[PDB]
RNA sequence: ACUGCAGGGGAGACUGGAAUUCCUGGUGUAGCGGUGGAAUGCGCAGAUAUCAGGAGGAACACCGGUGGCGAAGGCGGGUCUCUGGGCAGUAACUGACGCUGAGGAGCGAAAGCGUGGGGAGCGAACAGGAUUAGAUACCCUGGUAGUCCACGCCGUAAACGGUGGGUACUAGGUGUGGGUUUCCUUCCUUGGGAUCCGUGCCGUAGCUAACGCAUUAAGUACCCCGCCUGGGGAGUACGGCC
């Protein structure tokens, strides 16, 4: 559903505003199907989120 | 690293000519290179037995190729052996 | 020759005090090894999602170095031993 | 005995007990853990009715110092947290922070085995 | 059920092992 | 790092010995070697106080530098690694750039040509000796003096190490190998790393003679002595003692520490 | 061989944190904890609770699934060094060098074993309490070995798809993973279609004792290997190897 013609600029961890749309209020990981993503991008996200969390860009539990 | 540079230099020395990838000789030479790098890897860490399996398979290929050579020629056989050393 | 993105965190006070020196002091070492410095860009300071035992706010340092991996591992070693280095992350640039 | 501008409720329920206590946002205790003071034993003290009594007595302790607003930090699955919530509302203290703090540890420790009916 | 085919062997090995744990020693070791 | 001797004779079945692989074929410098002699376990009055130190083998000792003072920005190179009879550890010979040969307990696999830094501005790469104040917590060290300039006294043997558990206003929280926690003056010097010769515990000395060579005599059991010589003695039927374990002079195997010792302001956690 | 792609493939080193336990201190107190119910036990010497701070070991939620990779067992907290394997397209090279493979060699969960470390929590054994006519079992408390790490041994199991490997061929459809490429070429759809692998479902024929399988065949058909020939006695004994 998403990431159709937007295969130019990557995301990585420099877009917490966007990734906020890819996580819960707590910051839990949304399923591929929530966004209609491709798995490649899903796992890229899974790693990105974890890294950002380890550098406290995002919390582990936004309580 | 088993890069194109390594491949080409080996083909330039052991290989027959530039566009030679079907040569038993060339293939063997490159496999022994894989043996060199990978064996060196196994000298340390001594637990990636999956890549070790990969090694053993390559050894299998090399053995079969020299067997074929044994049916094709003895001059190339001995020449190659002179380059390498069969234990 | 191993394009790496390197991120470093610290109290912004020391960053403003040692904008360049605290960085050049080792980036030049990398150059001595034969490296390549691309950036020292800092996204100011930012609040942490959680407090790292202290310093609820820190900095967003991005370096980007295309050096030899050995030099890089030495860099990380030096920095991690430097008490002003928090949560250094180092990421590759390809598969 | 001191005035309380604002308190910090902590409630933890179980399948055999529950506690209700008010701490200081500073991090100390204002209102002693109120459950168990009712003469209940065993599974009886886990019940919602007990939750009501604990909430009431907590309010009494709360007004022995003087407070009107206490934040709510609830955890510990049990016989019905909302019974305690409603009884504290019956006591009539400002809820403030109603949000739960239910622990959700990431998958670490191997649990015990009571899986034998 | 087909389990029956497995139980006889279960019991048989059990008595074997039990018989030897009763003698993992000079009672059997000497022989 | 241990070769096992082959069973040939009955005295050498499981006997083993360190390979000495880290040892360079090198003899000690006569400028540093100092003599000594056995005293058994005899004091100045000629009476034996320690009952198992007699015998042994002719041995010298080395002037180990612990009160490290020549460290004002001065580096040193490892030249040789030498066997030290008096220690379970092994030693390293350092040459100072200004000219000076000193021995010190080697931590890791140091080798000829390893540059060693010392002082205050040195990094904490293994081998350097600098004060705790300048060392980050969460690492291991050795050769720690208990007083400024008093000389290293903790963690000198093979495998010994001290972990840093943070610092105080003017003290430092050290975790000794035993597990005890102690606060020490931060101005004390320490050698970073640990003594990478951790195999002596895995050496089974074999025949008795090796311990007689080393310098350990037989340890006669108390039970078999006669009553006047040991409380557990006497009896007909190879008994134990009739009360409980005590020393030969009547001292229960309990806590002998002087409870009012002037160190309880530094000890905060005891071992198990 | 070249070019591209996916991947929890593996090792090694470094490493973050939620949380649990313990500890220091503060708060404040007579119940906690536990269940079917209840007890044992814990707690008055301030337990539990609660705030902060500290130590340490283990496992690594969400993503994560019906999914991926691996010969298999198995493998998903992160970063990084090293490193294996596989797929599509290209068809640059050799020109049958292929397949299988007794005996043989190697890998091989958990449990177990050696030596040594570690040891939070859990937890055989064990102890106690409860239950029971009895209960050396369930239930509860506490709790050893062990689980963990370094290096070694044993080489077993539904080590199971209860399906050896390879090869060729034969109704379809529906879902899915990877990649290539066409029509719609923007109708944006990144759809439909073709093609190669892999994957899960339903299903024609055919087969099958039936159940069921069915382009991933348990169908047609070749090669090689392996194993049985009533159940028990028994995958045990004598013997021999490890």
């Amino acid at each position: 559903c998403v990431f159709c013609a937007k295969k130019d600029q990557a995301i990585d961890y420099k877009d917490t505003a966007l990734l906020r749309t890819y996580i819960s209020e707590r910051g839990k990981i949304r399923a591929r199907r929530v966004t209609g993503n491709c798995v490649q991008h899903q796992r890229d996200i899974a790693l990105a989120v974890k890294n950002a969390r380890e550098v406290a860009l995002l919390p582990f539990t936004s309580s | 690293a088993l890069t194109a540079e390594q491949k080409k230099e080996i083909l330039r020395s052991y290989g027959l000519h530039e566009t030679d990838t079907g040569s038993p000789e060339a293939q063997i030479a490159l496999l022994t290179k894989r043996i060199a790098d990978l064996t060196e890897h196994l000298k340390v860490h001594k637990h990636d037995h999956h890549s070790r399996r990969g090694l053993l398979l390559l050894v299998g290929r090399r053995r079969r190729l020299i067997k074929y050579i044994s049916q094709i020629d003895v001059e190339r056989y001995r020449s190659l052996i002179e380059r390498l050393g069969l234990r | 020759m191993r394009p790496y993105e390197i991120m470093v965190i610290l109290d912004p006070t020391l960053d403003e005090r040692t904008v360049a020196p605290s960085l050049e002091t080792f980036l030049n070492v990398v150059r001595k090894d034969g490296g390549k410095v691309e950036k020292v860009d800092i996204w100011g300071k930012r609040r942490l999602a959680y407090e790292i035992a202290k310093h609820a706010e820190g900095i967003y340092v991005v370096i980007d170095v295309k050096a030899a991996p050995a030099t890089v591992s030495e860099l990380d070693r030096q920095l991690s031993l430097n008490e002003s280095v928090l949560r250094t992350k180092v990421m590759r640039t390809d598969k | 005995k001191k005035n309380v501008p604002h308190g910090a409720a902590h409630i933890k329920s179980t399948f055999n007990n529950t506690i209700v206590t008010i701490t200081d946002p500073q991090g100390n205790v204002i209102a002693w853990a109120s459950s168990g003071h009712v003469g209940f034993k065993g599974s009886r003290k886990s019940t919602p009715f007990a939750a009501q009594l604990a909430a009431e007595n907590a309010a009494r302790k709360a007004q022995d110092h003087g407070v009107r607003k206490v934040d709510v930090f609830v955890k510990g699955p049990g016989s019905g947290r909302e019974t305690a919530i409603r009884s504290l509302q019956a006591a009539g203290l400002e809820v403030g922070a109603i949000s739960d703090v239910t622990p959700q540890p990431h998958n670490g420790v191997r649990p015990p085995k009571r899986r034998r009916v | 059920g087909s389990v029956i085919k497995k139980r006889r062997k279960r019991m048989s090995k059990k008595k074997h092992r039990k018989l030897l744990r009763r003698t993992r020693v000079q009672r059997r070791k000497l022989g | 790092a241990i070769r096992k001797y082959k069973p040939t004779t009955p005295g050498r079945r499981g006997a083993s010995v360190s390979d000495f692989a880290e040892i360079t074929r090198s003899t000690p410098e006569k400028s540093l070697v100092r003599p000594l002699h056995g005293r058994g376990g005899r004091n100045a009055h000629g009476r034996i106080t320690t009952r198992h130190k007699g015998g042994g083998h002719k041995r010298a000792y080395r002037m180990i530098d612990f009160r490290r003072n020549d460290k004002d920005g001065v580096n040193a190179k490892v030249a040789h690694i030498e066997y030290d009879p008096n220690r379970t550890a092994r030693i390293a010979l350092l040459h100072y750039l200004d000219g000076e040969k000193r021995y010190i307990i080697a931590p890791n696999g140091l080798s000829q040509g390893d540059v060693v830094e010392s002082g205050a501005n040195a990094d904490i790469k293994p081998g350097n000796n600098l004060p705790l104040r300048n060392i980050p917590a969460g690492t291991l060290i050795h050769a720690v003096e208990l007083r400024p300039g008093g000389g290293a006294k903790l963690a000198r043997s093979a495998g010994s190490s001290i972990q840093l558990l943070g610092k105080e206003a003017s003290y430092a929280s050290l975790r000794m190998p035993s597990g005890e926690i102690r606060r020490v003056d931060v101005r004390c010097r320490a050698t970073v790393g640990e003594v990478g010769n951790a195999e002596q515990a895995n050496i089974n000395w074999g025949k008795a003679g090796r311990m007689r060579w080393k310098g350990k005599r037989p340890s006669v059991r108390g039970v078999v002595m006669n009553p006047v010589d040991h409380p557990h003695g006497g009896g007909e039927g190879k008994t134990s003692g009739g009360r409980h374990p005590v020393s030969p002079w009547g001292k229960p195997e309990g806590r002998t520490r002087n409870a009012n010792k002037s160190s309880n302001k530094f000890i905060v956690r005891r071992r198990r």
